[PDB]
């Protein structure tokens, strides 16, 4: 049950946290591997 | 890297805690967790027949 | 910590692909009207963008309707609905063995992630008439009433019918209590695996049940599958068929398995609110035709295979009840009519004093003496016709009609083989006992001997047979057939044990 | 050994496996077994003076 709630403690704030961080992450990468993500299924399509 | 405890918990963290280790307290008593006891020596005592003649 | 993190970060794939979808017109009651999908298949697992599946059933030109495993809060109007690209499926392991699994694969006990290895499709097709052969293994209960008069087969399927509240769940505990005895012995052909559905119950009945076959340390056979109330109506339709499929799994590999369907009725109604909530037209009692070919598949999934396909068997044993006894409803006719073993509780005798209470001539076993042992073959069929010739006897001359000897000979030997029929829960006896006690009940020496006595006559009897006559029962349950100097020693000490009864 | 690798607190599992197996307790005794072949040695006696006088 201690390694029980430690994981679920870990887990939702680790969940928190990349909301926190990623809620407010924007450079333009994000963007530019999506293209290229089209672009790749467009090179297997 | 944050160790040195559980992170960020706040009161009900350690009130949850309290409450499963309660309901584990129920499960078995109030022993300890070391030095374990072994029993209370009981005595069988069957009692003798007897018979005043046969 | 750190090797969660690695499963975590490696586990995922997320390889992104272009997929079909589609949006959602009406979400319903569980169901969603699915616009879009004019690539999906029949009966297929989808799902929807919050994490949860569904089966997409009734394909029509407008909409697919998909009806979701779940709850139906967490989807809107509007939202993609991805197709996973198979057939609804269920994962299947020997490592599955001993773990409460929620009705698709998912073992929801809290005991950590199922080891499986083999995924199946569930709706297969049942196997024909060439890769089936005939009951042959006796399939023993532990209960005395099923075991000598309503046998089964490893290979067979047989109802337990009742009205509520009567013993068929303990019935159905009995049958999985009895086949510890055989797991942990030698044979592969006596071990025994078998699923437990629960369609329908509550959780706690469950807990209770794993409680006790934890208690009885039952958890090798058993795989506990679970849809409970508050599942939803596919995961309780869903569920026998999951339970089907790993019974087959077994089946197909060589093991003997079998599948209680407790509650299948809950699976009939589920299935009637699926349909009415998807439009269909209703049929009779508002269930819609084609109940009978869901229990047909579900039911005729289970015989013996044959000898050059492994020569695993499968027992379906199905729990269903009545309202108010009546047999003549819609679910108890079509679900007797695909059955041919069924087990008839009439409750009356449960407060009049049997137990388990089968009320008996409705119940009937097709296989017959073909599933029984050799011994209980050579001692209880005579047992069964003289309850027959007891019960219509007594059915006439409820007030006295006529009574010479041959009536109250009749009537004497009908009560006390009655009272042998009684039995406690949750205690199932090994089959050397049974013809061990019907041996004293039938070849006479209990004819008159006070019919309140039989139950303490049935103590005393277990408790010297157990206490220093265990290389007998050996050579009784080992050879087979009771043999004329097992027979006349029974005789001996069935006429000894009677002298120390009236001692 | 799976008691030790499961449990993490250390001395605990040594302790328990010291004063376990090495724990011994005794047979409950009886102080009856003489009084009852005393008591059958004077009942074959009364029975073997029945015995001659029959
Ligand atoms: N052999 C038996 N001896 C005593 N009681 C029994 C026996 N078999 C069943 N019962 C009784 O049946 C009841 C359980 O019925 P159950 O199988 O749960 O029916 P349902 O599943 O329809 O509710 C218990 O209360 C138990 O006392
Ligand atoms: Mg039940």
């Amino acid at each position: 049950m201690m390694r029980q709630k430690e994981q679920e403690h870990m887990i939702n704030w680790v969940e928190k946290h990349v909301v926190q961080s990623i809620s407010a992450q924007q450079e333009k990468e994000t963007i530019a591997k999506c293209i290229a993500d089209l672009k790749l299924l467009a090179k297997k399509a | 890297q944050t160790s040195g405890g559980p992170v960020d918990a706040g009161p009900e963290y350690q009130q949850d805690l309290d409450r499963e280790l309660f309901k584990l307290k129920q499960m078995y008593g109030k022993a300890d967790m070391n030095t374990f006891p072994n029993f209370t020596f009981e005595d069988p005592k069957f009692e003798v027949v007897e018979k005043p003649q046969s | 910590v750190s090797s969660i993190l690695e499963e975590r970060i490696l586990g995922a794939d997320t390889s992104v692909d272009l997929e079909e979808t589609g949006r959602v017109l009406s979400i319903g009651d569980g169901i969603a009207r699915v616009h879009g999908l004019r690539n999906v298949q029949a009966e297929e697992m989808v799902e929807f963008s919050s994490g949860l599946k569904g089966m997409s059933l009734n394909l029509e030109p407008d909409n697919v309707g998909v009806v979701v495993f779940g709850n139906d809060k967490l989807i809107k109007e509007g939202d993609i609905v991805k197709r996973t690209g198979a057939i609804v499926d269920v994962p299947v392991g020997e490592e599955l063995l001993g773990r409460v699994v929620d009705a698709l694969g998912n073992a929801i006990d809290g005991k950590g992630p199922i080891g499986s290895k083999a995924r199946r499709r569930v709706g297969l097709k049942a196997p024909g008439i060439i890769p089936r052969i005939s009951v042959r293994e006796p399939m023993q209960t532990g209960i005395k009433a099923v075991d000598s008069l309503v046998p089964i087969g490893r290979g067979q399927r047989e109802l337990i019918i009742g009205d509520r509240q009567t013993g068929k769940t303990s019935i159905a505990i009995d049958t999985i209590i009895n086949q510890k005895r055989f797991n942990d012995g030698t044979d592969e052909k006596k071990k025994l695996y078998c699923i437990y559905v629960a369609i329908g119950q509550k959780r706690s009945t469950v807990a209770q049940l794993v409680k006790r076959l934890t208690d009885a340390d039952a958890m090798k056979y058993t795989i506990v599958v679970s849809a409970t109330a508050s599942d939803a109506a596919p995961l309780q339709y869903l569920a026998p068929y999951s339970g089907c499929s790993m019974g087959e799994y077994f089946r197909d590999n060589g093991k003997h398995a079998l599948i209680i369907y407790d509650d299948l009725s809950k699976q009939a109604v589920a299935y009637r609110q699926m349909s009415l909530l998807l439009r269909r037209p209703p049929g009779r009692e508002a269930y819609p035709g084609d109940v009978f070919y869901l229990h047909s598949r579900l039911l005729e999934r289970a015989a013996k295979m044959n000898d050059a396909f492994g020569g695993g068997s499968l027992t379906a044993l199905p729990v269903i009840e009545t309202q108010a006894g009546d047999v003549s409803a819609y679910i108890p006719t079509n679900v007797i009519s695909i059955t041919d073993g069924q087990i008839f509780l009439e409750t009356e005798l449960f407060y009049k004093g049997i137990r388990p209470a089968i009320n008996v001539g409705l119940s009937v076993s097709r296989v017959g003496s073909a599933a029984q042992t050799r011994a209980m073959k050579q001692v209880a069929g005579t047992m069964k016709l003289e309850l027959a010739q007891y019960r219509e006897v007594a059915a006439f001359a409820q007030f006295g009609s006529d009574l010479d000897a041959a009536t109250q000979q009749l009537l004497s030997r009908g009560v006390r083989l009655t009272e042998l029929l009684k039995q406690g829960q949750y205690s199932p006896m090994a089959i050397e006992e049974q013809v061990a006690v019907i041996y004293a009940g039938v070849r006479g020496y209990l004819d008159k001997l006070e019919p309140s006595k039989i139950t303490k006559f049935e103590n005393a009897f277990l408790s010297h047979v157990i206490s220093q006559h265990q290389t007998l029962l050996g050579k009784i349950r080992t050879d087979g057939k009771i043999s004329e100097e097992a027979d006349a020693k029974l005789k001996e000490i069935v006429t000894n044990f009677l002298a120390g009864f009236e001692a | 050994a799976y008691y030790k690798a499961n449990v993490t607190k250390a001395g605990l599992v040594d302790d328990f496996e010291k004063k376990f197996n090495a724990l011994k307790v005794p047979i409950p005794e009886d102080k009856y077994t003489a009084q009852v072949d005393a008591e059958e040695k004077e009942d074959v006696k009364s029975c073997a003076e029945f015995l001659i006088q029959s």
